[PDB]
RNA sequence: CGAUGGCCUCCGUUGCCCUCAGCCGAUCGAAAGGGAGUCGGGUUCAGAUCCCCGAAUCCGGAGUGGCGGAGAUGGGCGCCGCGAGGCGUCCAGUGCGGUAACGCGACCGAUCCCGGAGAAGCCGGCGGGAGCCCCGGGGAGAGUUCUCUUUUCUUUGUGAAGGGCAGGGCGCCCUGGAAUGGGUUCGCCCCGAGAGAGGGGCCCGUGCCUUGGAAAGCGUCGCGGUUCCGGCGGCGUCCGGUGAGCUCUCGCUGGCCCUUGAAAAUCCGGGGGAGAGGGUGUAAAUCUCGCGCCGGGCCGUACCCAUAUCCGCAGCAGGUCUCCAAGGUGAACAGCCUCUGGCAUGUUGGAACAAUGUAGGUAAGGGAAGUCGGCAAGCCGGAUCCGUAACUUCGGGAUAAGGAUUGGCUCUAAGGGCUGGCAGCCGACUUAGAACUGGUGCGGACCAGGGGAAUCCG
């Protein structure tokens, strides 16, 4: 059954800290605790160990990433731009 | 403590210079020969009886023997 | 399978303050087998009187401590508790001695 | 290179030269952190892991190493001998087994380099093993016996260190290749980066058996020393079953972190391959294997550890860090009663039972009229079954509010394991329904929320 109608993971916070703060931390908590797909071994075992540590359960490979998500928009744009600079510098 | 399971190595350890004394324990269904060496106490257990008292005269003469009564 | 027990009230009978008769019928009334005290529950358990030697024989499981409990009850009933005492000489045996 | 001693052999002792190379900084800092290795029985007026008895164990040392075993003793050729076996030449020999995980009693090796252990948070769930508790019996000794009670109570074992076997775990290996997806947990989770299914390997084995070890301990009965005695004797120390039970411990697994939860001493493995041994034997160098020899110095150790051995001026109702933890009721380490153990009412007793106090109670009718103010006291209270509003940040409010039931006794039904749609044998607490019954009494003691409508502030 559907236990709660519009509050998700932050239902653990009861009636504290305010609705706007709770719904602001909701998405971050969901992303932080979500399991991602390891780009190396293909398994869905990329779990966050600490702030910016993403370890693979079976692949046994750990990656530096965002604080709440595996990747960050700034990082992916930076990587793409730096790849373009690399290829353009040597043509 | 160390258990000796075959007959002759018990005499082999009995005739060692280290050995001090051998004591004979006679309980029901078992006969135990305990030889006291420097490091361990070696126990040899005989189930029957006739092997026991035909071995009782096979120990070296110079080794002290004590019957536990 | 045979169970065999003996009671030795020789000291008090030779002293002359109690006799083995009342002892024996106390047994053959108040021995209960599967909880029934009638007629020894049949011939399953047998009682024999020797010269101050009470012998109980059976094949159904029986309790030496049952026998001790019954003789203690007799001693209390006939007022010998502060004089006599029931002990065990060896296995399958009890005997009554003074203090 | 130079000198010495010991059968100047071979080595030791130096003195000089060549060569080799970091320190994270002298040193101090924990009687709860790290830190090899001792347990059982007995003994005193007062000490025991310290004394005695008996079993062990760690570290360190040893010219000649004390000794076994390993390194190890094979093959080829020419021979002798009928063969067995024995001669003369060459060649090897720093171990061997398993496809693999890895195994075997050892199995050379320096400077150097790499790694491991030491060395890691909090919480949750589950499983294994012990100790304890519990149930049914056999003994031994006690208690009740006015009536009954195969009754009630106590007791009924084995150390460390080895060996073996259960039992737990494995993110270890081999065969094979799976959708009609499968395996599996309380939850999860796992799989072509190899699942299920077979067969193995490793680790922990604190449990059981055995060596220790019955010789000792203990429980009973009886003899001694008329005593000063580790006195001497008989018997026994047995068979089972269960549990979301409690405590400890081991293991698996998960959750939380803008928290990621010590260092060093010390020890070990590996990579390398500088060196050393002997020319076929009396084999040598070398051995983390078995046994044997010697030693372990210094300091603390009594007792109290708390309503009387500490600090509060004191035998002060204060304060002062920890381990062990039975039965019943009950959710419970709550409250109440009891067992092992302990104590003598807390720096005095006797006789009276006035007032006023201090601490508990009960009151007809009324029910806050008392008082600044329901201060104090009182009401409610557990559990089961119904029901639960405004408002809301949608999570709550909420045990909202408001109702009914609750004892005793006799039954019925449902909820499981093991062995050989069924049959037999065992079984642990639950839940529901019914009848009967009591002077309407039943969360009978104990434990145990009064409620509602609003305003202000945070
Ligand atoms: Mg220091
Ligand atoms: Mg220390
Ligand atoms: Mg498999
Ligand atoms: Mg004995
Ligand atoms: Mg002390
Ligand atoms: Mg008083
Ligand atoms: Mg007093
Ligand atoms: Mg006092
Ligand atoms: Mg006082
Ligand atoms: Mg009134
Ligand atoms: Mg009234
Ligand atoms: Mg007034
Ligand atoms: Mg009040
Ligand atoms: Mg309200
Ligand atoms: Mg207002
Ligand atoms: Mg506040
Ligand atoms: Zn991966």
């Amino acid at each position: 059954a559907k236990r709660t109608k519009k509050v998700g993971i932050v239902g653990k916070y009861g009636t504290r800290y305010g609705a706007s703060l709770r719904k602001m931390v909701k998405k971050i908590e969901i992303s932080q605790h979500a399991k991602y797909t390891c780009s190396f071994c293909g398994k869905t075992k990329m779990k966050r160990r600490a702030v910016g540590i993403w370890h693979c359960g079976s692949c046994m490979k750990t990656v530096a990433g965002g604080a709440w998500t595996y990747n960050t928009t700034s990082a992916v744009t930076v990587k793409s731009a730096i790849r373009r600079l690399k290829e353009l510098k040597d043509q | 403590p160390r258990k000796i399971e075959e007959i002759k190595d018990f005499l082999l350890t009995a005739r060692r210079k280290d050995a001090k004394s051998v004591k004979i324990k006679k309980n029901k269904d078992n006969v135990k020969f305990k030889v006291r060496c420097s490091r361990y106490l070696y126990t040899l257990v005989i189930t029957d009886k006739e092997k026991a008292e035909k071995l009782k005269q096979s120990l070296p003469p110079g080794l002290a023997v004590k019957e536990l009564k | 399978q045979l169970l065999k027990f003996t009671l030795d009230c020789t000291h008090p009978v030779e002293d002359g303050i109690m006799d083995a008769a009342n002892f024996e019928q106390f047994l053959q009334e108040r021995i209960k087998v599967n909880g029934k005290a009638g007629n020894l529950g049949g011939g399953v358990v047998s009682l024999e009187r020797s010269k101050s030697k009470i012998t109980v024989t059976s094949e159904v499981p029986f309790s030496k401590r049952y026998l001790k409990y019954l003789t203690k009850k007799y001693l209390k009933k006939n007022n010998l508790r502060d004089w006599l005492r029931v002990v065990a000489n060896t296995k399958e045996s009890y005997e009554l001695r003074y203090f």
